[PDB]
C-alpha cells in the first residue's frame, strides 16, 4: 500500500507538469509569429529605392 | 489579411533554405568529409553497448 | 380468356428457385433415425476406395497479348542515301 | 536566424510533451494491477484466517 | 497529384509494410496519436502527406495502403500495436482460412468472395485519389497466401485498370534453401501468372542480406526488423522523389520507360550503396567514387548472380542527399570506360540518374549507416536466368515424379497448368540468351 | 398552407411511428409536457410545428396523427408511455378485436364499425387544415392488422378526396424470412388493391438495416430503437423540406410528378449514405464524393436486389446539411460518366437533386452518425421484379395444395379475388419487363 501511495504521488506530479508545458506551448506558438508576420519588406525597408 | 501574411511566411521560408542552401554548398565544401558524423556514432557506439 | 403470361424466368426458375435449395445441407445434421450398425461382413477390397484420378489435358490459359520481344537478329531498312 | 531559432525550440518542447504521455499511460495501467493484487492479498488474509 | 496506393498481401507482406509505414511516419514527424503538433501542417490534406497519407479535415494522416491477409494471427496483434489507431480497421482486410502454401487454393477457394470485399476498397480509394499513378504491391513468390490471392487480384485490378502503372515486389525464393518443397510449384506459377500482366515485379533474396549484416554492417545477430529496415530503406529511397525534390526530378514512368528494354522481362536489381556500420564511417570517408565502387561490386548485390556471368542492359542510379554534377558525371565516365563491367553492345548508354537534395535520415533505435550520399542501384543483367536455370532442374525432377499431386488434383487442379508454365518458363530463358547474344 | 396527415396501422406500424415525434420533438425541442418555455413561441399555432403540430392558444404541440389499432396492448402501453400527454386519447383510435393475420377479417369483419369512427378523425383535421398537400400512410404488407384495415380506409379516403396525395410507407416482406406463412395471401391480395389507388408506395426490409448495422454502425446487437431510428430518420430527412428551406425547395408533388414515370408504378428504393458509427465518423471524413459513390453502392440498399441485374429509371437526392452546387454537379457529372450505372436510355437525366441547409441533428440516448453533408436516395428501377417473382413462386405452390383456405372460405370469401391478384400481378412483370425491355 506504501507503495501505491508513493504510485499516486508520481503521477499527480505528472499532470501538474503536463498543464505547465501545455500553457507554456500554447503561449509561444501562438503570440509570436502572429505578431512577426508585420515584419516590413527589404524594398521599403531601402526606403522605396 | 494574414492570408497574405502566411504566403509572405513561407516565402520567409524559401529565402532560408537558399540561406541554407548556401550554406549546403559550404556544406558540400566541408562534406568533403563532415564531422556531425563523428557525433551520431558517439550514440550509435553507446547504444550498441547497451 | 386470359391467357397466364409467361412467367418471366429474370433468373429465378434457373437461379434463385435452385439457390434455395443448393445452400442446404439438410436431411443429415441432427441425427439419423438410427445408427445402422455394421454387421460382421466386410471392408474395402485390397486397398481399395481411393482418391486416385491421374487427368489427361493441355488446356491453354489466358492470352498473352505481349508480343515477341526480338526480331531474332533481323534488319530494318536503313542506309537509304542518294548522291 | 531569431525565426529558426524559435521554431527549433518549439520542436523540442512538443517532443518533450510527447514523452510525458508516454510515461503516464503505463503509470495508470500499473496502478489499475497493484490495486487488484491488494484486494486478491486481503482476500487470501481472510482465507488463511479461516 | 503524384500519389500512389500500397498493397500488402502475404502473411511476410504484411510486417515488412508495417516497417515501411513505421519508418515513413519518421520522416513526417507523425506521432503515433495521428496528429501533428500545433504546427500548421494539416487542412485539405494537401502537403507531404497528400502523396503517402490522407489527413482530412479530422487532422488523422490516413496511410494509402490496404492490408490483406487471410489468417487473423499477425493482423490482430498489429490492430493492438502502436499505430493500429492511424489504420483504418477494414483496409487491415482480415481472412479466417489460410492457403496451405496452396497458390490454387488461395485463388480459387476463398478469393472469390474476399475479392469484392477489398475491390470496395480500391474503389473507394480510387475515388478519393486524383493523380493515382499506380500500385505498389508487396508480396512473396513463396506465399504461404502470398501466391494465390495476389495472382487473382492482380487480374482483377489489371482487367478493369489497364492505364497506370502497377510496381510488384516479392522476395526471390532462395536458391538452396527452402522452407517449403511446394514452393517451387506456385512460384513458377506465379511468374506465368504475372509475365504478361506484371508491370515492373522486383526480387530481392534474403540470403545475402544477412551476409551484409555480418559483412560490412558487423551484425552478426541481424533481425526481420532490420531486414524490413533495410527494404524499407529501399522503398524509401525510391519514393523520394516522390517525397521531395532535387536537380532533377523522374517517376516511375521514367523508370518504365527507360529501364525495360523490350517485353515481358520487368525484373531489373536494386540495390543500396551505402550500407556500413557506423562507427566504419565513423573514421572513414565516404563519397561518390567509392559508393560507385561499392555498387558496382558484386558482392554487394542481394541476389545469387555473378555480373561477369551475365551482361548488362539497364542501370538506374538515384542519388539522395547532397551531390554535385561534377564528380558524378566523371565517375560514371570512368564506369563507363571500366573493362569489366560487360554492358550489351546494343546499349551505347544506359544510365538514369536520379538526384535528390534530401539526405536519408536515420530511424531512432536504428542501425543503419549515417548517409549524405546515398544511391539506389536499380539495373538488369543477363546473369538472371542462372536463377531461373536452378529453378527449373528443381522442377523438372519433382514434377516428372509428380509429388503432392494429389494434394492439388484433390482440391480441384490438374496437371495441364503446371505443363504450361514449363515452357513459358523454357520461353524465358530461350529469350534471355537471345537478348544476351548479339 | 404546408401541412400534410399521418396514419399509423398494423400493430408493429405504432411504435415506429411512436419513434417520429419522439424524434420531431428534439429538433423542435419540444418538452414531453407539450409546451416550450416562456419564450414566445405559443399563438394560434403557427411557426415550425404548423405543418407537423397544433400548438392552438392552448400552446399544446397536437401531432397531426392518427394511430389506428385492433389490439389494446400496444396502443394503452403507449397511452401510459412519457408522451401520452401530448397524444389525443381517441385520435389514439384503439381496437377490440384483431384481424389474426387475415386480410378479409380486418378488411370485412371488424373494418366497417371501425372506419367510420377513424374517418371522423380526418374530417375533423381536414377541416381544421389549410393546405394539407397530403397523407402519410405508414403500414405493413404482412400487416395483421395493417394490411386488412388500411386497404379498406384507402379505398374510402380514395373515392372521397381524390384531390390530394396519399404517401404509403410499408416494410416489404422479407424475402427469404418468413414470421408467417400466410404472409404471401395477405400482401398480394392488399397489392392488387392498392394499385389502382395508391399514390406511392415506398418499401423497406428490415433483414439489410440490420445488415448496415453490423457493417458499418458496428452494432452486432441493435433493437427496434435503432431500426425505428433509421426509418425515422428516413421520414424526418424526406420532411425536413417541410420543415426547413434549402437553395432549393421541392414538395411530393415534385416528387410524384417526377419519380413515377407512367401509370401504375410508383415504388421507388429510398437509401440514407451517412450512416456510419459515431466513432468511425470521428477519425474519418465526409464530403459529397464519396457520399455519392457510397449512395451508389449496391450493397448499401435496404432491399434485396442487384441494381447491375436491372436498370435505372429516375434518382432522387436530399441534401440535407451544407453542399455547394459545384461539387454536387461535378460529382453527378462523373456519375453520369460512369459506365456500370446503367440508366435507361429513355431518361437522359433523370436526377431530381434537393437541398437543405440544416445539418441533421443527432438523438439523446441514439446511435446515429455525426452528419453535417446528408443525402436520402431516391431511386426506381427494374431491378424490383425480383421481389414480386419471389412472392409469386412462393404463392402458386400454396394455392395449388390450397393450404389455409378452410380458414378464408370459412368466414365468408371465394377463390375468384385470389384468382384475380395472380394475373394482377402477372401484369405487373409483363409491365415491367416491357418497361425494361428498351
Ligand atoms: N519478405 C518477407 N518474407 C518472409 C518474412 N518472413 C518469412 N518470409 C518468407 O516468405 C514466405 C511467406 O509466404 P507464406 O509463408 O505463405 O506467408 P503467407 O502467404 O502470408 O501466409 P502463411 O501461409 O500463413 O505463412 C515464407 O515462406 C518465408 O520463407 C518476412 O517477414 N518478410
Ligand atoms: N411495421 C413494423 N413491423 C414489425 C416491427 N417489428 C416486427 N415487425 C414485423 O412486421 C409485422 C407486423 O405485422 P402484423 O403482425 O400483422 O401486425 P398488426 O397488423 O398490427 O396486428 P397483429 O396480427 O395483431 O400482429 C410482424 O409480423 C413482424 O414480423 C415493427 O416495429 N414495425
Amino acid at each position: 500500500e506504501q507503495a501505491l501511495r508513493n504510485l499516486e504521488d508520481s503521477r499527480m506530479s505528472l499532470e501538474k507538469d503536463i498543464a505547465v508545458k501545455t500553457n507554456s506551448l500554447f503561449i509561444d506558438r501562438q503570440k509570436c509569429m502572429t505578431h512577426r508576420n508585420r515584419y516590413p519588406s527589404v524594398l521599403q525597408l531601402a526606403g522605396y529605392q | 489579411m494574414s492570408k497574405d501574411l502566411q504566403q509572405e511566411a513561407n516565402l520567409a521560408k524559401k529565402r532560408y533554405i537558399d540561406l541554407c542552401r548556401q550554406g549546403r554548398i559550404f556544406d558540400a565544401r566541408n562534406r568533403i568529409i563532415g564531422g556531425d558524423t563523428q557525433a551520431w556514432d558517439f550514440q550509435v557506439r553507446d547504444q550498441k553497448i547497451k | 380468356e386470359p391467357p397466364q403470361h409467361p412467367r418471366y424466368t429474370s433468373l429465378f426458375r434457373a437461379t434463385i428457385k435452385n439457390d434455395m435449395k443448393k445452400f442446404k445441407t439438410a436431411m443429415k445434421t441432427m441425427g439419423p433415425a438410427k445408427v445402422e450398425i455394421p454387421s460382421p461382413k466386410d471392408f474395402l477390397k485390397k486397398h481399395s476406395k481411393e482418391k486416385t484420378l491421374p487427368p489427361k489435358k493441355k488446356f491453354n490459359r489466358c492470352s498473352p497479348k505481349k508480343p515477341a520481344v526480338p526480331l531474332r537478329t533481323d534488319h530494318p531498312v536503313m542506309g537509304i542515301q542518294s548522291g | 536566424a531569431v525565426n529558426s531559432a524559435f521554431s527549433s525550440r518549439c520542436q523540442e518542447l512538443d517532443d518533450s510533451l510527447q514523452k510525458l504521455q508516454y510515461h503516464l499511460r503505463k503509470t495508470l495501467t500499473e496502478i489499475t494491477d497493484q490495486e487488484h493484487q491488494i484486494a486478491a492479498l486481503k482476500q487470501a488474509i481472510k482465507d488463511k484466517e479461516a | 497529384m503524384r500519389e500512389c496506393i500500397s498493397i500488402h498481401v502475404g502473411q511476410a507482406g504484411v510486417q515488412i509494410g508495417n516497417a515501411c509505414w513505421e519508418l515513413y511516419c519518421l520522416e513526417h514527424g507523425i506521432q503515433p496519436d495521428g496528429q501533428m503538433p500545433s504546427d500548421k501542417t494539416i487542412g485539405g490534406g494537401d502537403d507531404s502527406f497528400n502523396t503517402f497519407f490522407s489527413e482530412t479535415g479530422a487532422g488523422k494522416h490516413v496511410p494509402r495502403a490496404v492490408f490483406v491477409d487471410l489468417e487473423p494471427t499477425v493482423v490482430d496483434e498489429v490492430r493492438t500495436g502502436t499505430y493500429r489507431q492511424l489504420f483504418h480497421p477494414e483496409q487491415l482486410i482480415t481472412g479466417k482460412e489460410d492457403a496451405a502454401n496452396n497458390y490454387a487454393r488461395g485463388h480459387y477457394t476463398i478469393g472469390k468472395e474476399i475479392v469484392d470485399l477489398v475491390l470496395d476498397r480500391i474503389r473507394k480509394l480510387a475515388d478519393l485519389c486524383t493523380g493515382l499513378q499506380g500500385f505498389l504491391i508487396f508480396h512473396s513468390f513463396g506465399g504461404g497466401t502470398g501466391s494465390g490471392f495476389a495472382s487473382l487480384l492482380m487480374e482483377r485490378l489489371s482487367v478493369d485498370y489497364g492505364k497506370k502503372s502497377k510496381l510488384e515486389f516479392a522476395i526471390y525464393p532462395a536458391p538452396q534453401v527452402s522452407t517449403a518443397v511446394v514452393e517451387p510449384y506456385n512460384s513458377i506459377l506465379t511468374t506465368h501468372t504475372t509475365l504478361e500482366h506484371s508491370d515492373c515485379a522486383f526480387m530481392v533474396d534474403n540470403e545475402a542480406i544477412y551476409d551484409i549484416c555480418r559483412r560490412n554492417l558487423d551484425i552478426e545477430r541481424p533481425t526481420y526488423t532490420n531486414l524490413n529496415r533495410l527494404i524499407g530503406q529501399i522503398v524509401s529511397s525510391i519514393t523520394a522523389s516522390l517525397r521531395f525534390d532535387g536537380a532533377l526530378n523522374v517517376d516511375l514512368t521514367e523508370f518504365q520507360t527507360n529501364l525495360v528494354p523490350y517485353p515481358r522481362i520487368h525484373f531489373p536489381l536494386a540495390t543500396y550503396a551505402p550500407v556500413i556500420s557506423a562507427e566504419k564511417a565513423y573514421h572513414e570517408q565516404l563519397s561518390v567514387a567509392e559508393i560507385t565502387n561499392a555498387c558496382f561490386e558484386p558482392a554487394n548485390q542481394m541476389v545469387k548472380c555473378d555480373p561477369r556471368h551475365g551482361k548488362y542492359m539497364a542501370c538506374c542510379m538515384l542519388y539522395r542527399g547532397d551531390v554535385v554534377p561534377k564528380d558524378v558525371n566523371a565517375a560514371i565516365a570512368t564506369i563507363k570506360t571500366k573493362r569489366t563491367i560487360q554492358f550489351v553492345d546494343w546499349c551505347p548508354t544506359g544510365f538514369k540518374v536520379g538526384i535528390n537534395y534530401q539526405p536519408p535520415t536515420v530511424v531512432p533505435g536504428g542501425d543503419l549507416a549515417k548517409v549524405q550520399r546515398a544511391v539506389c542501384m536499380l539495373s538488369n543483367t543477363t546473369a538472371i536466368a542462372e536463377a531461373w536455370a536452378r529453378l527449373d532442374h528443381k522442377f523438372d525432377l519433382m514434377y516428372a515424379k509428380r509429388a503432392f499431386v494429389h494434394w492439388y488434383v484433390g482440391e480441384g487442379m490438374e496437371e495441364g497448368e503446371f505443363s504450361e508454365a514449363r515452357e513459358d518458363l523454357a520461353a524465358l530463358e530461350k529469350d534471355y540468351e537471345e537478348v544476351g547474344v548479339d
